[PDB]
């Protein structure tokens, strides 16, 4: 790799991992003290790092990824081989002393007349265009009707009323200032 | 969004069912009523879209286009139908614009 | 830092003098303009490197300075060894050498004015049609006129009507009989007589033995059938150089009618089964077994079904393999038959027959016609129809004979790729077509019952998808290329608009039924010429190929020409007329090159004559192109030492050569031996 | 013969011309063994580099003798001119890649469509801020072509330049000047002889006189002629370009000379190509007068022409042509910040073009042509008319159309292979069956990747694959499998299925991944391996046993040399010492040339360390892995997936399940461009390596006695191959590859020294076993709108702190947004919403589960702080909202809230 801070920055880390590692594995006689440094900072500070840099790199998909994963890959088994010889660690110490992914689809949820599936996206679209004080869109209307999307695919009809007014949204915290500086 | 209800929720149908109808319809004068009718409902109604409306990729000038060449098309038709022989049309469209 | 390396053992040479050629003083004297001498200019030249000193090794820079230092006392100029005196030369060199962008500007201004001038415009695209057609008749005679019954085979070079041995045992039970001929305009020594007299002869009484199944020989007969022979022998030859016009009357009308004719010719063949058929189905009569999710959509598969029955109504498949028959018996008769052999070719048909008549390159094709749509066949090929008889309910043609080239046959062997995939596109993009298809189911489908519109319609698809599918002609190219150059009007201003018809057009059209392309894009040109502020919608125009009304997306027209353009394969002429065309084209241009620079064949290149100060043929500025790249390797390489070292690590010139795989994989050297 | 040496060319093969100046320098004039095995002793012997290779060849090019290394054809170049051209490239293609808006150092193809794309919205972004409360403005763009770039420019510019750069030192610029001006004064192009005979018969016997070409020979007495400020095209495509840009920066450099206008000029340089812009502002009617023009875009041509025009720069009017809305790089013009699709030229090529050698690699072309096409969004009915149109040519090209002789169904069925018709693989003739998306998102390893699943699913008779992951993983399961089936077949009472499972694994004993089995060579190269001089020293220096079996011993005497690509000398040239076509077979196709044809084809169909290497690399592919259970549960439509039907479908199901099961996108509606993203190219290597080194030990040990089973315990290296041989040594090594780790440091003097057999061909592969990877896909521009499940964890524990900011946002903005919902709406809802193709809820329990059952154990602090470090770190901001919805038990909040949210020497 060469690009320049970054590449001494994941040439730091895994420079820090190896020789944590091995002095880590250097030399054991006492007691867990010595696994119980190496854990955070074997585990914990820099795998997510370069799980991290695996999915954030940009410009180096075409040319350096198979590299990255042929990394961050062997990162994961040497995590959870980390987690197996700690616990073995732990249990001489006190001695002495797949179907995940396929839970999808079912995904077409209404409440009432309103689909909830276009209210997030309009709503996030509200509070960009709030954020950056511009105005709605009104194709960003457009997908509140359930009519449009009536016409194809199983429907769920839940039974709630568009009730806007009652204690429920006053723990929300978000932005109560109204901001319309262009309306008299 | 605004719980509000809209006016006269069943004229799009009876719109497209009196079209149909005029594509099959033989009749002089029926054509010239409902293109009447149509002219009526259009000019009772007016479009607040703004110059500010954005909507896709298509700008407030693109939707006006649309809607002037909807109104050429039916005032097209409208003169095509009735023959009143040169009455100075181009002296009352100013004046109601 | 990085450990700077030094790539060569050339550590004491310098680029002034010391190499071989005596070049660089005359550039020097090239590039001195008024106030500017040699000595400040060889300065700024050789001493401009100082802006890159704070990001290289002081080896490198003491390389450089002495480098300087030796080019200065090697060049018989003084040389500055101190520093400061070397900024503030470089500082006002830099003043001087800045202060130049002013005349260059004046200079590009005086020489946009005078090419403002000495140049014409054209009012509109019609007027550029015939200020060309003047200038070529100006340029030739003996052209263009209103004649158009002179003209050769329109319908590109094959005909192929709808209805092994036994084919032809019903075809000798049919020839015999007698003949007449019928033509558009009274011809003058009338050779369809010697053609159905060649027919008649080779076909009534010597085709009983057969050498190698499909072709036979000829070597004793008696001296009236060699005297006939060879009477058709010598009518195989047609020459012609006319031109058919741009504003021509009553042609399209024609056009019109053959179409009709040969729409109405389209749907009489009564066969189900075949080669093409077989693969075609098999992908496309059960076409959800190509995909997963079936049940997601409802309103496609069976439209591709609709067409794959539409056009097993038309025969297309049908004719496609018909012509790849026709064109795999025409490849393998090219072969080492003699100058008295021919060839018959069958194809799956039971009524289509052709004769080969001698190796060459030509064949003549024959049919077999019923008598209820028998007129409009006569209205059909009747450019190319010599002669027809009669027996019994048949009629019996006789059709002209023409030439073939091997790549011809390749574009006839790609048809059943080439009709089927561009009449489903084109379908596709017809939107009257895809609602006639949408009310219509697939047990409700039949030719009879279409509105005229959509008859009309799909007379012209299947025009377009033979006409496309079936290019043999040079002004089929001709007509391609000219519809690509002039896919760039449909915007705004791009100063082509009449320049490249005015100049760069080459007026060549052979026969008719092209007429319909060129006012059809004639007729898309003027539509865009109209007035556009802006933007719009794209339903007020027209296809080229298929008409085609209220388009959705200019993509499909896009799309749509370049299928028309992009299936032309490149040389229908020969290998060598390409080759000599690359070849001559350096050829005559090195040779106005040297007219234009006084150099004749005999001498060396003399590489400056100090002619090359902004003339227009083939000069510089001088002075503003060695500052442009001076700057630009100023603000293009920065902190030089990283990327001289990415240099030469990436492309790796500290291994061995065979290290890189560009220098060894095979390119092929052309060593000389 | 005219008092001259007129010579022809010939064109030989490049790694030869290297290894011929490889010896030629080191005086190597005739070939000999002991002139090369006395020096080059591993990484500490002789070595050469590449400048030295060119300054050695440019002084022995120096000496006069009649220039024949300057003497090339177009769309070809020699040896030496090859060397320099190679020399100005490679050394100024770093420079071309430091500048920001030049595309000759394109990624291939998305570069392209991304920067142009970017340069639109860019330019389109100056000319909105700009619109606000200014005078006057206007824009306008450029794409322009040149009318002969290769032959219209003078070369004696390069020659300014190259003194100027900084790069080099004082010798290695003299040096790129010198082979400059060395390839403009000795430039001649050999016409062909063919041609040449025609032309001077023509001459002879017609015209006697000729048209220009002949002029420049003096009444064709000579056979080449001389161009002089032509570089052939395709030749120099990087400095060119990158000077064309540099005049680019001239036109702008000229224009800030201008006083009462503003000028921001940027641009893109490919070769033969521009894309640029301008922008004006202020009083620009006293500008277009000054300049003479009514419009921008006319003033923009009429400058930028006579700019070209000052510095030896041809442009064409017919072809470069300006606008306010189109940018035409070579294809796809962008308008209005919307690009058009343009799939005409890849449904062009799929019927227009093959690269005619055979008939499967044909297929897989095309087959890349259909997966360009659906992947440049395809319109409606044509893809089934793609299917059977690629099929078809396929099918009547090469290999013939069933019906008639040369078919695949009709063998199988006249040979009744129990096989159905459907799943027949791609190199018996089969079909392409496959379906859309295993053929869109893999391209080759599609149909035989299904087929090989489906039975293996069978055979194994499970249900799905993630039951055959854990339940081949266990060893010694595989091995009860086998030898049921042996007992299945000495007792004769196998089933369909047991002989579809034989004929699949012998169908893959012969075989690479996919390779053709049916070879037909070419014209046999040992009529022309004479051509080649590698040959003729490899036969220069009862004698057949003797010269065989010692080649072979001085093989087995230094055993790295044919298994490590070259690293130095004494392993490169003694490696390689020791290492209009379809109308020619449309007759030889149907024909018994080499004594069989379509009888070869069954006579292959006539007749476990294969079977575990196949379900292993059915099982070690990473990307089909999770390809499969995405199809298998896929909703119809909604949630983004259907708002639209027009050709709709044909984007949204194509990817939206597939690039979104990986993160980095939001979209629905866009043209994708992937990378080479599927590697199966990286189990077969070291397959390939260890089948040389099986080579080598079969033939040494079948050379030093015969009938070998076992070795009669000779030399080490000699038993340690017999335990690799034993069984099937490929099997034994990979498996014993996923427990050593030896990597042993090429240094060419300890390899030999550690273990001589097996990181030998293990470790000198750069390769081994590993996993492949799976990326983002891309999406280049918007249209006009046991091994997967601990990677997958680490994807939830990486996404972990994001989704704490993301499950949290959303659930708090839902109970905003609804006040009368309930804890078993929001439980349901969060069971419904997902993302990155998961959902949150059970991807959240999957962790908490453990975390909860650890808490809740007898454990003390210390085994519990160590345990989940980082989730606890994660949680420190939300535990009390994973204790609202009771997910959280309270001793793991007691927990959270009590410790993390506080003599001798």
């Amino acid at each position: 790799i060469v690009d320049d801070d970054i590449r001494e920055t994941m040439d730091e880390f895994l420079m820090n991992i190896r020789d944590t590692c091995l002095e880590g594995l250097e030399n054991c006689k006492s007691v867990e003290e010595y696994d119980s440094y190496l854990d955070e900072n074997g585990f914990n500070d820099t795998v997510e790092l370069f799980e991290n840099l695996l999915r954030t790199h940009d410009n180096f998909e075409n040319e350096y990824s198979p590299l990255f994963s042929e990394i961050v890959d062997k990162a994961k088994q040497y995590t959870r081989d980390l987690e197996g010889f700690k616990e073995i660690l732990l249990m001489l110490k006190y001695s002495l002393i797949m179907h995940a992914v396929e839970l999808m689809a079912k995904k077409h949820i209404e409440i009432g007349e309103f689909n909830l599936l276009g209210m997030i996206q309009l709503i996030k679209a509200c509070e960009t265009c709030h954020n950056n004080d511009s105005i709605l869109n009104l194709a960003s209307l457009r997908n509140v009707l359930s009519r449009t999307y009536a016409t194809f695919g199983r429907r769920i009809r839940l039974d709630h009323d568009l009730d806007l007014q009652n204690n429920l949204m006053e723990k929300s915290y978000d932005f109560k200032t109204l901001v319309l500086p262009e309306i008299k | 969004l605004t719980k509000s209800r809209s006016k006269e929720h069943f004229l799009s149908g009876r719109v497209k069912k009196a079209l149909i109808q005029l594509r099959d319809e033989q009749s002089r004068t029926k054509k010239l009523e409902v293109y009447k009718d149509i002219a009526n409902f259009l000019a009772r109604h007016p479009l607040c879209l703004s110059e500010k409306t954005l909507y896709g990729r298509y700008t407030y000038s693109d939707i006006n286009d649309y809607i002037m060449q909807t109104r050429e098309i039916i005032l097209s038709k409208i003169s095509e139908l009735d023959e009143v022989v040169e009455t100075d049309e181009d002296n009352f469209l100013l004046s109601y614009l | 830092v990085f450990f700077s390396h030094w790539t060569s053992k050339y550590k004491e040479r310098n680029p002034t003098e010391i190499a071989y050629s005596e070049d660089i003083e005359r550039i020097i004297d090239s590039l001195v303009t008024d106030e500017i001498t040699k000595e400040e200019i060889i300065h700024f030249l050789f001493g401009n490197f100082c802006f890159h000193i704070e990001t290289m090794n002081d080896q490198h820079i003491a390389d450089k300075f002495k480098g300087y230092q030796s080019s200065c006392i090697n060049l018989k100029i003084e040389p500055k060894v101190d520093l400061a005196d070397l900024k503030d030369h470089l500082i006002q060199k830099q003043q001087i050498w800045e202060s130049l962008y002013g005349k260059h500007l004046e200079k590009i201004m005086l020489r946009i004015r005078e090419k403002k001038k000495k140049e014409k415009e054209i009012p509109d695209i019609t007027t550029a049609f015939n200020q060309n057609a003047a200038e070529y008749e100006e340029k030739y005679p003996n052209c263009f006129t209103n004649d158009l019954s002179e003209t050769k085979t329109n319908f590109s070079m094959t005909w192929s009507p709808s209805f092994n041995n036994a084919i032809i045992n019903k075809f000798r039970e049919s020839f015999k009989s007698s003949s007449r001929v019928i033509y558009n305009s009274p011809y003058s020594t009338n050779k369809a007589r010697d053609i159905t007299n060649l027919v008649r002869l080779c076909l009534t009484e010597l085709s009983c033995l057969t050498r190698n199944k499909n072709e036979f020989c000829m070597k004793e007969t008696g001296r009236e059938n060699k005297t006939i022979y060879f009477k058709g022998l010598a009518v195989m030859n047609i020459h012609m150089k006319k031109l058919i016009r741009h504003d021509n009357e009553d042609s399209l009308s024609w056009c019109e009618r053959i179409k009709d004719s040969l729409f109405v010719l389209h749907n009489g063949d009564i066969r189900e089964e075949g080669k093409i058929t077989s693969v075609y189905n098999n992908y496309a009569k059960n076409p959800e077994c190509l995909y997963i999710q079936d049940s997601v959509l409802k309103t496609e598969l069976e439209t591709c079904k609709k067409i794959n029955k539409l056009c097993n109504d038309l025969a297309i498949y049908h004719y496609s393999e018909d012509m790849m028959q026709f064109s795999k018996g025409l490849m393998v008769a090219d072969r080492y038959m003699t100058k008295e052999s021919f060839k018959i070719l069958t194809t799956a048909n039971t009524s289509m027959m052709l004769l080969a008549f001698k190796s060459g390159v030509p064949y003549i094709a024959l049919h077999i016609v019923d008598e209820d749509m028998s007129d409009q066949f006569n209205i059909c090929y009747t450019k190319e129809i010599y002669s027809y008889f009669r027996n019994g309910s048949n009629y019996i043609y006789i059709m002209r004979p023409q030439r073939l080239n091997q790549v011809r046959l390749l574009s006839l062997f790609k048809t059943p790729s080439k009709v089927p995939v561009c009449f489903a596109q084109f379908s596709k993009k017809a939107n009257e077509m895809e609602k006639w298809l949408k009310n219509k189911d697939i047990e409700k489908v039949n030719v009879f019952s279409m509105t005229m519109t959509v008859k009309q319609i799909l007379i012209n698809i299947v025009f377009s998808s033979v006409m496309i599918g079936t290019v043999t002609k040079l002004s089929r190219m001709g007509i391609f290329d000219f519809m690509r150059y002039a896919g760039f009007l449909p915007l705004s201003d791009y100063s082509n608009i009449k320049e490249y018809i005015r100049d760069k057009f080459d007026p060549d059209i052979t026969n008719v039924a092209d007429i319909y392309f060129v006012n059809g894009i004639k007729k898309l040109l003027f539509r865009m010429e109209d007035l556009d502020i802006i933007g719009g919608i794209t339903d007020l125009n027209i296809k080229c190929p298929i008409t085609g009304s209220t388009l959705l997306t200019l993509e499909d027209l896009y799309n749509n020409v370049y299928l028309a353009i992009y299936m032309m394969p490149k040389s229908l002429h020969n290998h060598v007329h390409n080759l000599t065309s690359l070849l001559n084209v350096p050829a005559e241009w090195e040779l106005k090159f040297r007219k234009e620079l006084g150099f004749n064949i005999f001498e060396d290149i003399y590489p400056k004559k100090a002619m090359f100060d902004d003339k227009d043929l083939f000069s510089i500025n001088g002075a503003l192109n060695v500052k442009a790249l001076s700057d630009y390797y100023l603000g293009n390489i920065e902190n030089v030492g990283l990327m001289r070292s990415e240099i030469e690590n990436k492309e790796d010139f500290l291994s061995p050569c065979y290290k890189i795989s560009t220098l060894k994989s095979s390119k092929k050297c052309s060593q000389s031996n | 013969y005219y008092r001259n040496n007129v010579t022809v060319l010939k064109s030989k093969k490049v790694s030869e011309e290297l290894y011929d100046l490889v010896k030629q320098f080191h005086n190597m004039m005739e070939i000999d063994l002991d002139s090369v095995m006395n020096l080059g002793k591993g990484t500490e012997g002789k070595k050469h580099t590449f400048l030295q290779m060119l300054e050695f060849v440019m002084s022995k090019a120096k000496n006069v003798t009649g220039s024949v290394d300057f003497l090339v054809s177009v769309y070809l170049m020699s040896m030496k001119v090859k060397m320099m051209l190679y020399f100005i490239e490679h050394t100024f293609k770093h420079v071309a890649q430091s500048d920001p808006s030049e595309a000759i150092s394109i990624s291939g193809d998305n570069k392209i469509r991304a920067l142009s794309t970017l340069s639109l919205d860019t330019i389109t972004s100056y000319n909105d801020i700009l619109n606000k409360n200014s005078k006057k403005s206007r824009l306008a763009f450029l794409s322009a072509d040149q009318s002969k770039w290769s032959a219209s420019d003078l070369t004696y510019k390069y020659v300014l330049a190259i003194i100027l750069n900084p790069i080099l030192t004082t010798g290695e610029a003299s040096l790129m000047i010198e082979c400059i001006l060395m390839y403009v004064k000795l430039k001649k192009v050999c016409i062909p002889t063919d041609i040449f005979l025609n032309l001077r018969k023509a001459q002879g016997t017609f015209g006697q006189n000729e048209t220009a070409i002949g002029l420049l020979t003096k009444g064709l007495t000579t056979n080449t002629y001389p161009v002089s400020m032509n570089w052939l095209q395709g030749n120099l495509n990087y400095l060119s370009s990158v000077y064309h840009s540099c005049a680019m920066k001239a036109y702008h450099k000229t224009l800030e000379c201008y006083k009462d206008c503003d000028f921001q000029t940027r641009w893109i340089v490919h070769s033969d190509d521009n894309a640029t812009s301008l922008i004006a502002s202020g009083e620009v009617d006293k500008m277009l007068t000054d300049f003479s023009s009514s419009s921008l875009p006319e003033m923009l041509f009429r400058s930028i022409e006579a700019h070209f025009k000052s510095f030896c720069i041809t442009l064409n009017p017919k072809k470069s042509y300006a606008s306010s809305s189109e940018v035409e790089f070579i294809s796809e013009r962008i308008v209005n910040g919307a690009i058009i699709p343009l799939y005409c030229r890849h449904l062009a090529n799929c019927c227009t073009e093959s690269s005619h050698i055979s008939y499967f690699d044909d297929l897989m072309s095309l087959s890349i042509h259909v997966t360009m096409l659906l992947r440049k969004g395809c319109p409606n009915e044509v893809i089934p008319f793609a299917y059977g149109a690629v099929q078809v040519q396929a099918l009547s090209i090469y290999s013939m159309l069933p019906g008639e002789v040369n078919d695949s169904i009709r063998i199988f069925k006249k040979l009744g292979v129990s096989l159905k018709s459907n799943e027949i693989p791609t190199n018996m003739g089969g079909w392409l069956t496959s379906p859309i998306e295993p053929l869109s998102i893999l391209g080759p390893s599609s149909n035989d990747q299904i087929i090989y699943y489906n039975v293996i699913r069978d055979f194994l008779n499970k249900k799905s694959l993630e039951e055959v992951k854990d339940s081949v993983s266990s060893s010694s399961y595989l091995q009860m499998r086998f030898r049921e089936l042996k007992g299945k077949y000495e007792k004769g009472t196998l089933e369909e299925k047991d002989k579809k499972m034989i004929f699949l694994i012998n169908l893959f004993e012969k075989a690479t991944m996919l390779t053709q089995i049916i070879k037909l060579p070419n014209f046999i190269n040992e009529n022309a391996l004479n051509k080649m001089s590698s040959y003729k020293d490899f036969s220069k220096l009862i004698a057949s046993s003797l010269e065989m079996e010692s080649v072979h011993d001085i093989m087995i005497k230094n055993p790295e040399t044919i298994l490590i690509a070259p690293l130095n000398d004494r392993d490169f040239l003694l490696s390689q010492l020791f290492m209009k076509l379809a109308l020619d077979r449309v007759l030889r196709s149907k024909a018994r040339t080499k004594m069989t044809y379509e009888e070869n084809m069954e006579k292959k169909i006539l007749e476990y360390c294969s079977f575990k290497t196949c379900v292993n690399l059915v099982i070690k592919d990473v990307n089909f892995s999770m390809l499969i259970p995405i199809l298998d549960s896929a909703y119809p439509c909604e949630s983004r997936k259907r708002d639209n039907y027009n050709f709709r479908w044909f984007q949204t199901e194509k990817w939206i399940p597939v690039v979104e099961g990986s993160p980095g996108l939001v979209v629905m509606h866009a043209v994708y461009g992937s990378n080479y993203i599927e590697n199966l190219g990286l189990k077969n290597i070291p397959l390939t390596d260890d089948s040389i080194n099986v080579l080598t030990s079969t033939f040494g040990t079948g050379l030093i006695m015969e009938d070998v089973k076992s070795l009669v315990k000779g030399k080490d290296s000699f038993e340690t191959e017999a335990f690799s041989n034993s069984n099937e040594c490929q099997r034994l090594v990979k498996a014993c590859n996923y427990m050593i780790a030896a990597q042993n440091r090429l240094l060419a003097i300890n390899t030999c020294f550690t273990r001589k057999s097996f990181p030998f061909y293990s470790k000198f592969n750069l390769g081994r076993g590993f996993i492949s990877n799976t990326l983002a896909l891309l999406s280049t521009i918007y249209s006009k709108e046991k091994t997967i499940r601990t990677v997958v964890s680490a994807q939830q524990d990486m996404n972990l702190e994001k989704i704490l900011d993301t499950a949290v946002y959303i659930s708090d903005k839902l109970q905003s947004l609804f006040p009368t919902i309930t804890r078993e709406d929001i439980v349901l809802i969060l069971q419904n919403v997902c993302l990155d193709s998961k959902p949150i809820w059970q991807s959240l329990e999957d962790k908490m589960k453990k975390i909860n059952n650890s808490t809740a154990s007898g454990f003390t602090v210390s085994n519990v702080i160590l345990s989940h470090n980082s989730e606890l770190n994660t949680i420190q901001k939300q535990i009390v909202w994973m204790w609202n919805m009771g997910l959280c038990s309270h001793r793991t909040l007691d927990f959270v809230i009590r410790y993390i949210r506080r003599i001798g020497i």
